[PDB]
């Protein structure tokens, strides 16, 4: 029912990060998920 | 060969919105049935025309039973006369052109159907004609027959001064000088060629109003339309 | 061609009102009239002067020709 | 030098300053300048593109610009003459090696 | 029965155009009618005359009809 | 930024209703649209009063004109047309028969067969005076114009194929279909009759 | 109470049904006060003048 | 069944102090919590001299405190175990802490040392300056981020809520210390502030800790004017940029309004996509469906977003240069249908949807926290599952039709459009695409 | 009614464990050993395939019937692949549970893959992989995994793009007729009884049943000429059930494992000081820790600037030689265990992780393991086996992964 | 997915009449282009009507239209529309090609070439059109002017006895011209279709003459709701001259029946062919008058081929501008001096007139364009 926290596009130019605030959190430390629904958005996590 | 061109008189029909002397159109016709209607003919104008005008249906059928005119053929095959109804037009006074122009010597008299349409200056003009025949000046004479008129091309004319002072007696009896038997027959001339005259008129005052009342209220639609546009602001904002 | 394919435009802002919030005539004489002058200066002696010249050679030759109709003091 | 008076004179006159426009941005698109105008920079094409975007806005209101903020006869830069006038160059060779 | 036509055709012949323009009638009408053989005429003269006349007549002689 | 752009101010072209920055607009909201639809909804009522003069003109113009309804009509004097005899008539480029009857033509016509007729019709519905006839003056078989006072019945006959017609119009012995064609009329005064 | 222009709105201008029916409605009226106010302005400026006014003087 | 379900749900608890401050609470036998401080300021307390401030004390808020200088309030939160996270929107700025159970006492000292004892180094000030610096260059890549800022300017131009979060960058630049101590003073007191927590925890404890920590809160007055809505369009083009961004609404009716659960049972029914959504053709959503077999747009959403005393109501989208016009199209289709002609079945399917969507989103002790915390500051309580669904079966194919036709139908909305946007109906276009010519 | 859960292993294999909360919501899982890692060189990119598959015509539900079905009342259908396992979820209101009930049955024991509807469903492995690899965390694992093993684990999550279009329906019968069985299965449930998901498993989930990953250490490297440089170093750590793998755990939280204060510094994260002592500028670096059934990879992922790539990845690597040299306090291991400890009771705080823990513990495990004894397993790790893991980390054969602009970016052999 | 752009004809409508890509700009010359459309519908409508009632019989045919007039039911206002209907036309063609002249709009050669066609079957129509009625300056004028090819050596004399289909203008010329006057309208409405099917090949000038591809509108409801507003004010025109001076733009020699032996004094065609008319008479020799006559209208096949100016419009060029302004004056003067008796000093303005019309168009205005490019250093 509820959607996804990011809705995905093909083709469309990425967010840019320029600061040591904004990188942080991004370094994965966990295996990859993969997950597709009906409703929610497609996702890949740490 | 100078001109003479007429002065604009101020015409109860002269105004955008000023329809025609209807009791003046009533004398004016009888200055053609007394005066003209043995030399001229009128051959558009029916005796149903006048009804509703400047006569009544019953008025009109006693105008109409007051004249001959040819009908037929007959079982026999024989072209009888009889009094005239409502559906007869005018009657022609000769047969044809070539019978006419004999009975005037060459000239052949117009038709006065359409004269104010055909003629520039049109009431203005043959009013002029009928009242300003004057005596020639010094130095001038034209051929036994062909009078003096100033505001004819030429400054010669073919036709007799056709009215003066008490000419006809007139039905509502008003006093019949020269210049009031020109200006009603001018006006009934007037109708003649352009029945339309008061009618076209009265869609005139409402063709103005509705216009005046659609054209600012189409206007103000137009301009909250473009509202849009005309108020927009622009911005450049390179890198 | 459609709309989408027209040619490339960057980096252009455009701020506008619906037409249910804004005025039909905002200051329609007070700005109005000075803006059709200003037109009116602008383009007069391009336009005007063409049409004295036709009505000087107009009024010259009708009264050159009524005159010439009239009769030669000889 | 002596034609300079009229020249001045005439840029006024013509008067597409007063839209904020130079003279390059009224040039007639011919198959020549269309090229010329596809080879610009960035920067040069962005920069035509707004001028003119703001003359024909001012055009549909039938308005100028402030007198302030009207194209200088002096600061009128020819932006598109050495694109054009090789593209010209380039065609009269091609037409030459033809015949 | 007087014809209101023939009464203001005098009202307005004085005035000072058209007392001038009959004078101007009056001055070919004996120089033609003196001499003897041009064939000169004097419809010019009358036609400046009732011009100026009969533009005078037409502003009022509706009045009175 | 983007947080560096600010939308300008737009007072001078605002409605008065939507000036202050502090209020609803959705208050004026309800108004403000009923006025710029007031001038739509006036402006069309205008424009259908317009087309429909146009159109009802244009309209009219193909039905008949003033010179054919003139002729559409032909008055007659009953004065001038005598018991027992007929009189002709030219109407719509046709001949037209009104006929005085005698007290003898109304009884003898009155109690003939309705049934022995080849178009059963009585006599006091063929007019609306007893004593007068209105006809069209065509035969109703291929077209000839009757004899008055002749024929085997008493009426009109037709030395076209061989049709004879009664006083009251109605076909007896012949080849006719129809009967002799009764016209839409009405008396006016006493003394006249109207055909149309 | 809401402002004419707005109870316009509200109950004839809003469902472009009720919208339609008032054009038609209000055309029939407009036509028969127009036609008549327009035809009393015309016959007032010509007093006298038509067949209308000179009818009663052969009836 | 579900209907007993509902009624055997924890309640939250309500308690005051004396200064103001609200004790708000729902209990469950959990190893973990969530706790935090909920404050009604953002950017529409914000006037134009001193814009951005709110989001530069959130930067500073763990960057020390009086009784712990520098990185101690960090290592203290890091080596406990516990999480330290804060956002802010227009109207509401947030601090909270996911902690272990036991450790609440020391949570709830934890916030109140941050809100309270906020260091604000002069030389930590100059640091996170050019932070948020780097920031509002990082937003500026994010067209999403940049569409909608653009709706809320124009949208509710000329007032506070027209304002971004952030603040124009000349602000960020210039702003001092004495600028942030005044806000602070000024917006953050025990009446605009409200503790919430879930997990394992006592009520009573919780409103005790309160008074431990939270008793020297502050208790002329910050009223917010009513924000100006305008029917308007901006428009930013940009050929550079692959795909185009589109935002459209109409005004809402805000926080409190009844109207608000009718209305999410419509944006239910119209609902959402993207390129990723399994369905594809045989999509309930009739804007879903068409979409995914043409390939209109890459998503879409509706939101209906809450202000005060007003709101933004409507859609986004994200296509191709040359879909722009289509999409807006069947959107603006969806919205009328709706308004004339709803029906039963599809309005129960909206009901069943929100019914799903906001039982499943309270799963967790932080979204149930962030529940109570946000819930006191704009309806003034939690509002019971049990009342959710009793506004929900009220709502029938009637209601969908009347409440929607009052927001949407022949209403002038607000347009912003990013990108490859030459396609992008003209307003009028747009604003003529609100009325159908037969209802 | 306070309620704990309840657990049945049928003679077949087949694990049932629910949890009766009485909740409003229904979440029911079926967990399948049905990975990536099951593809053979032959059949790549099928498991990825059969994850978007879910919606296609079935035999007791039409593919329009399943969407519309399910969209009617409110609910969902996921499908989640890890490398080892598949995991096919349905959340609804507990009154039409036995209607998604019905729907997840039909999805995962008897679909019927037709062909139009298989090759019409091709395009959509594009779009999917697309948008994942927008993340490069993606390229890097992906890699680093395909580095790292010979075989199983060595397969991707996601089709290689010679496989895109030409995933029979062969393909995908073969692959759920094999791996879809009753002794590879765990039934999951909350908010429904126990007993009658037992009769449901029984009746309609009983089907008759159907090599080790091989360690290699390698290295890949994607030249992009990004201004960044993401990478990734691990050796081969201790497989998911060992006790061994608790110490790997603790490890990863002394070294740091992710962020924990918003927009903070990261006081106690000793790789994060490591790194940032000798470089300011832009960077972020955290502890690596996969487990998996048969093996494991534990190290770390750096995040620098192009030309600072070599300094980081050496100064992070020198901060876990020291805690194996033996420079590790009390104080550390207690503040690593206390932030383990919180993970992992917040991590199944929510339904929706405990759901994913007691399916995850069901298929790795023989039953589950309660929240109390996890903990106390934690605190079982002495200082000294944090001190091995490290030493075994640095003296173990190495796996890499790059992606960037790598011309300052070392190799292995360079470290 | 819209039924706009899917239906076969609806796409036509859609792509020509309502998203079509408009210049914000364009001016009220701009509204001439949709006036003559209504022009043509006007004339076919009101044309229909009159020929419900008209015959083309020599003794019956200036019976009819009077009775048209008189006896048909608004039979009056439809034939006085007709007329004044004819008039309001050529207005709206002469300032629709003046909009070209200045802008440089004749670039679009393909427009351009099938406006001139266009132009000279309207001419065609009208000139055939004012013989029906049967009138004396119909007849007269029928004759003198279809009597010019007589001057074509070698085949001339036996050309004008073809058309006519007899020895003079008779019952053979006017039945025959009734065909010709009812079939070119339909020719000249598929004629139109073709202009805008080259129009849409590059969409429209604005008056800048500068590229307007970065700022369109979409014509609906923008253009359609202004194209009303200028639709009102074509009526109001029309309209004022039916309902209060339905005959000031004619000739009162048109009320007297046709008579081959009696002369109308100053013989001349309507007022839209009168500057041709002069320009015929400029040359003494009478062949030489006729080449003149046609090179007057055919020279507007030309005006591209004389454009040297490197801008397309006249807005930034104040030379042309004034000689363009001079151009307008000198065809007004050519109307005049058509209408006038052939005297000094009516002979010499006529010639004067006429030598300044093409010294204009050869020579003057291309120097001009040339000089103003040496101005701006081009
Ligand atoms: C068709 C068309 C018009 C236009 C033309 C005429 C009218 C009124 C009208 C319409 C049609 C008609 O019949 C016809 F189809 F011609 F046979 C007669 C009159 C309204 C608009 N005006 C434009 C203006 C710009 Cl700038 C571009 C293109 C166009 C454009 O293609
Ligand atoms: S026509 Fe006389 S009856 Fe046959």
């Amino acid at each position: 029912a509820v959607p996804a926290t990011s809705e995905s596009p093909v083709l469309d130019l990425k967010r840019s990060v320029l600061c040591r605030e904004s990188l942080r959190g991004q370094a994965a430390g966990r295996p990859l998920v993969a997950s597709v629904s009906l409703n929610v958005p497609a996702s890949v996590r740490y | 060969d100078l001109e003479l061109h007429p002065p604009s008189y101020p015409w109860s029909h002269r105004g955008l919105l000023s329809s025609l002397d209807h009791t003046s159109i009533r004398r004016g016709f009888q200055v053609y049935k007394q005066v003209c209607s043995s030399c001229h003919s009128m051959d558009y104008v029916a005796y149903r025309h006048l009804v509703g005008v400047c006569y009544t249906e019953d008025e009109a059928k006693a105008l109409a039973e007051e004249v001959e005119v040819q009908d037929g053929p007959n079982e026999d095959g024989e072209m009888f006369m009889r009094p005239g109804k409502l559906s007869d037009y005018f009657p022609k006074p000769y047969p044809n052109p070539e019978a006419a122009r004999a009975a005037n010597n060459g000239a052949l008299p117009p038709d006065l159907s359409y004269i104010v349409r055909a003629r520039h200056g049109g009431e203005d003009y043959v009013f002029s004609l009928l009242t300003g025949y004057c005596e020639p000046p010094t130095g001038v004479s034209l051929r036994e027959g062909l009078y003096f008129n100033p505001y004819f091309p030429g400054q010669a004319i073919g036709m007799a001064p056709p009215i003066y002072n008490e000419v006809l007696e007139f039905d509502d009896g008003t006093p019949a000088t020269m210049s009031q038997v020109a200006k009603d027959v001018c006006t009934f001339l007037r109708w003649a060629a352009e029945p339309e005259h008061d009618h076209r008129k009265r869609m005139g005052l409402k063709m103005l109003l509705m216009m005046g009342l659609l054209l600012p209220l189409v206007y103000a639609m137009k301009r909250h339309k473009w509202s849009v546009l005309k108020s927009r602001k622009l911005a450049y904002r390179p890198p | 061609r459609q709309f989408g394919h027209l040619t490339r435009v960057r980096h252009v802002i455009t701020y506008s009102l619906s037409p249910f919030e804004q005025r039909a005539f905002p200051h329609y004489f007070s700005k109005g009239i000075p803006n059709v002058l200003r037109r009116t200066r602008a383009c007069i002696l391009r336009v005007a002067p063409p049409f004295v010249a036709f009505y000087l050679v107009y009024t010259w030759g009708t009264q050159e020709f009524e005159k010439s109709k009239r009769k030669n003091p000889a | 030098r002596w034609l300079e008076g009229i020249r001045k004179w005439y840029y006024n006159a013509a008067g597409f300053n007063k839209l904020g426009l130079m003279r390059d941005d009224t040039i007639h698109e011919n198959d020549d300048v269309k090229e010329a105008i596809r080879r610009l920079p960035e920067n040069l094409y962005n920069d035509r593109v707004f001028r003119i975007k703001r003359a024909l806005d001012l055009s549909m209101r039938q308005q100028i610009l402030p007198k302030e903020q009207w194209t200088k006869y002096e600061e009128d830069k020819s932006y598109l003459e050495p694109y054009l006038k090789e593209v010209i160059r380039e065609r009269k060779e091609r037409e030459e090696w033809a015949k | 029965l007087v014809d209101p036509l023939t009464t203001v055709r005098e009202q307005c012949e004085q005035l000072e155009k058209c007392v001038k323009a009959r004078e101007r009638l009056e001055l070919c009408d004996e120089r033609v009618s003196s001499r003897s053989q041009t064939e000169e005429d004097c419809t010019e003269e009358l036609l400046d005359f009732l011009h100026a006349r009969d533009h005078c007549v037409a502003h009022k002689l509706f009045n009175s009809l | 930024s983007h947080t560096d752009i600010k939308v300008p101010d737009f007072s001078d072209y605002r409605r008065p209703e939507v000036l202050d920055s502090t209020k609803s607009s959705k208050e004026s909201s309800e108004a403000r649209k009923g006025f710029s639809y007031l001038v739509t909804a006036t402006t069309t009522v205008g424009v259908a009063y317009a087309a429909k003069n146009v159109v009802s003109q244009f309209v009219s113009s193909m039905s008949a004109s003033a010179d054919v309804l003139a002729m559409s009509k032909i008055e007659i004097k009953l004065s001038d047309i005598p018991e027992g005899k007929n009189m002709a008539f030219k109407w719509r480029g046709k001949p037209l028969f009104v006929r005085h009857r005698t007290k003898k033509e109304i009884d003898q016509e009155a109690a003939v067969e309705v049934s022995q007729l080849r178009d059963p019709q009585h006599d006091l519905e063929r007019v609306k005076k007893p004593e007068w006839v209105i006809l069209i003056g065509v035969c109703t078989h291929l077209g000839c114009v009757p004899i008055a006072n002749a024929g085997d019945f008493g009426g009109y006959y037709c030395p076209c194929h061989g049709s004879h017609y009664d006083a009251s119009g109605r076909i007896r012995k012949g080849p006719a279909p129809l009967n002799l064609e009764v016209p839409s009329y009405e008396f006016t005064s006493d003394d006249m009759v109207i055909v149309g | 109470a809401p402002t004419l222009t707005a109870r316009l709105y509200s109950l004839l201008f809003r469902r472009t049904s009720t919208f339609a029916l008032t054009i038609v409605v209000g055309a029939l009226f407009f036509e028969r006060a127009f036609d008549q106010g327009a035809d009393a302005i015309y016959e007032h400026i010509n007093e006298g003048k038509l067949w209308k006014h000179i009818k009663h003087k052969y009836e | 069944t579900y209907a007993q379900a509902l009624q055997s749900v924890p309640e939250t608890q309500v308690s005051q102090l004396d200064n103001g401050l609200r004790v708000a609470s729902e209990q469950s036998s959990q190893p973990t919590c969530t706790v935090g401080v909920w404050i009604d300021a953002g950017s529409r307390y914000e006037s134009e001299k001193n814009n951005g401030a709110g989001y530069f004390v959130e930067h500073l808020a763990f960057k020390g405190t009086k009784n712990r200088p520098g990185n101690a309030l960090e290592k203290e939160v890091e080596s406990m175990g516990a999480h330290l996270n804060a956002y802010s929107t227009r109207e509401h700025t947030a601090y909270y802490i996911k902690a272990l159970s036991k450790d609440l006492p020391k949570a709830v000292e934890l916030l109140a040392d941050i809100v309270q004892n906020c260091s604000l180094e002069d030389s930590q000030i100059e640091k996170e300056r050019d932070v948020i610096l780097q920031e509002l260059q990082e937003n500026d890549t994010s067209m999403r981020d940049v569409v909608f800022n653009y709706l809320h300017a124009t949208a509710f131009q000329g007032t506070p809520l027209a304002q971004s979060v952030e603040g124009p960058s000349e602000n960020v630049r210039k702003l001092s210390r004495a600028d942030l101590t005044e806000y602070l003073s000024r917006h953050y007191k025990a009446p605009r502030m409200v503790l919430a927590a879930a997990g394992g925890l006592e009520h009573r404890q919780l409103l005790d800790l309160a008074q431990k920590h939270f008793s020297g809160l502050s208790g002329t007055v910050p009223t917010l004017s009513p924000c100006r809505f305008t029917g308007s369009q901006i428009c930013h083009r940009e050929d550079g940029l692959p795909l185009a961004h589109v935002a459209i609404a109409v005004e809402g009716p805000g926080w409190a309004h009844p109207d608000n659960v009718a209305l999410q049972v419509a944006n239910a029914i119209i609902g959402h996509y993207d390129c990723t959504y399994g369905g594809g053709a045989h999509l309930s959503s009739p804007l879903a469906s068409i979409a995914a077999t043409n390939k209109l747009c890459q998503s879409f959403q509706t939101f209906n977003i809450c202000y005060a005393d007003t709101g933004l109501l409507g859609a986004h989208f994200v296509c191709d240069h040359m879909s722009i016009d289509d999409m807006m199209f069947v959107l603006q289709g969806q919205w009328m249908r709706l308004c004339t002609s709803a029906t039963e079945s599809e309005v129960l399917r909206g009901k069943n949807l929100l019914r799903n969507a906001l039982v499943s989103h309270l799963d967790g002790t932080t979204p149930v926290c962030e529940d109570i915390g946000r819930s006191l500051l704009t309806y003034g309580r939690r509002i019971p599952l049990a009342e959710w669904e009793s506004r929900i079966a009220e709502v029938d194919a009637r209601v969908v039709r009347e409440v929607c036709s009052k927001y949407f139908y022949d209403q002038c909305p607000a347009v912003a459009g990013f990108g490859p946007i030459e396609q992008l109906p003209d307003y009028n276009r747009i604003r003529s695409g609100m009325f159908w010519l037969r209802f | 009614h306070p309620q704990d859960l309840e657990f049945t292993r049928l003679p077949n294999g087949l694990v049932i464990a629910s949890l009766e909360n009485y909740a409003p919501a229904s979440r029911i899982g079926l967990f399948i050993k049905a990975g990536s890692r099951y593809e053979n060189s032959n059949n790549l990119g099928t498991s990825h395939l059969l994850r978007l598959a879910s919606s296609l015509t079935t035999k007791g539900a039409s593919s329009f019937k399943i969407t519309r079905g399910i969209e009617a009342v409110g609910g969902k259908l996921s499908v989640t692949s890890t490398r080892e396992n598949m995991a096919y979820t349905v959340e609804c209101l507990r009154d039409d549970v036995d209607i998604l009930m019905e729907f997840l049955l039909n999805v995962t024991t008897a679909p019927e893959f037709r062909r139009w509807e298989v090759a019409a469903l091709q395009p959509q492995l594009r779009i999917d992989k697309a948008v994942a690899l927008q993340n490069p965390q993606a390229h890097v694992i992906e890699n680093l995994h395909a580095a790292a093993y010979r075989n199983a684990l060595a397969n991707s999550l996601y089709c290689p793009d010679y496989r895109i279009g030409k995933v029979t329906p062969v393909e995908l019968h073969d692959y759920v007729q094999n791996h879809f069985t009753s002794a590879r299965m765990a039934l999951i449930g909350l908010g429904v009884s126990h007993p009658v998901l037992k009769q449901v498993a029984e009746q309609f989930l009983n089907i008759r049943g159907g090599a080790k990953a091989k360690y290699h250490g390698g290295e890949i490297r994607e030249q992009n000429g990004d201004s960044l440089v993401h990478a990734a170093l691990v050796a081969e750590s201790a497989a998911i059930g060992s006790a061994e793998a608790n110490a790997f755990s603790v490890l990863q939280h002394v070294l740091g494992a992710g962020p924990h204060v918003k927009r903070g510094s990261n006081a106690t994260s000793s790789l994060y000081q490591a790194v940032a002592k000798g470089v300011h500028q832009p960077f972020d670096v955290s502890a690596f820790n996969a487990s998996y059934s048969d093996s494991g990879l534990f190290g770390f992922y750096t995040i620098s600037q192009a030309a600072s790539a070599g300094d980081v990845i050496k100064a992070a690597y020198n901060q876990v030689k020291t805690i194996a040299q033996g420079n590790l306090s009390n104080p550390d291991v207690q503040a690593a265990k206390n932030k383990l400890k919180a993970g992992y009771l917040m991590s199944v705080e929510s339904s929706e992780g405990f759901l994913d823990e007691v399916g995850s513990q069901a298929l790795a495990a023989g039953s589950y393991t309660p929240p109390s004894t996890v903990l106390q397993q934690i605190d079982a790790v002495a200082d000294a086996d944090v001190i091995n893991a490290a030493k075994k980390f640095v003296s173990g054969r190495k796996s890499m992964a790059a992606s960037g602009n790598l011309g300052h970016t070392p190799f292995i052999d360079e470290l | 997915t819209n039924i706009r752009k899917s239906h076969p004809l609806m796409k036509i409508v859609n792509n020509a009449f309502i998203d079509l890509p408009a210049p914000s700009n364009i001016s009220s010359w701009w509204n001439f282009g949709s006036l003559l459309g209504i022009c043509l519908i006007l004339q076919i409508l009101t044309g229909l009507f009159l020929a419900m009632h008209y015959t083309s019989d020599t003794t019956t045919a200036f019976s009819s239209v009077t009775h048209i007039c008189r006896d048909v039911n608004y039979g009056w206002i439809i034939r006085y529309m007709h007329a004044n209907g004819a008039s309001m036309f050529f207005i709206c063609l002469y300032m629709h090609v003046g909009r070209g002249l200045y802008y440089g709009s004749y670039t679009f050669l393909e427009t351009w070439n099938i406006g001139v066609i266009l132009l000279l079957t309207v001419m065609a129509t009208a000139f055939m059109g004012y013989v029906l009625p049967w009138g004396q300056m119909s007849f007269w004028g029928a004759t003198v002017i279809t009597n010019l090819l007589s001057a074509i050596p070698y085949i001339g004399t036996n050309l004008v006895e073809w058309i006519w289909g007899g020895f003079s203008v008779d019952k053979a010329t006017l039945t025959r011209f009734f065909a010709f006057h009812f079939i070119l309208p339909f020719i000249i409405m598929a004629i139109a279709m073709v202009h805008l099917l080259f129009l849409h090949e590059t969409g429209s000038n604005n008056p800048t003459g500068i590229s307007s591809d970065v700022d369109k509108i979409p014509f609906h409801p923008y253009y359609t709701i202004k194209d009303i507003l200028g639709a009102l004010l074509l009526i109001l025109a029309l309209m004022l001259l039916v309902l209060f001076a339905p005959d000031l733009l004619g000739d009162p020699d048109n009320y007297t029946p046709a008579n081959p032996l009696n002369t109308p004094p100053h013989i001349k065609p309507e007022w839209y062919f009168l500057f041709a008319y002069a320009i015929l008479r400029s040359i003494p020799n009478k062949l030489g008058g006729v080449l003149a006559l046609a090179f007057s209208i055919l020279i507007l096949a030309l005006i591209p081929l004389l454009h040297t100016s490197k801008q397309r419009s006249m807005m930034f060029r104040p030379l042309s501008q004034c000689l363009f302004w001079a151009l307008v004056a000198d065809l007004l003067t050519l109307t005049w001096i058509g209408g006038q008796p052939v005297e000094h000093p009516y002979i010499t303005i006529g010639q004067l007139a006429s030598v300044l019309y093409f010294l204009l168009i050869l020579v003057l205005m291309p120097t001009a364009g040339t000089i103003e490019n040496k101005l701006l250093k081009w």
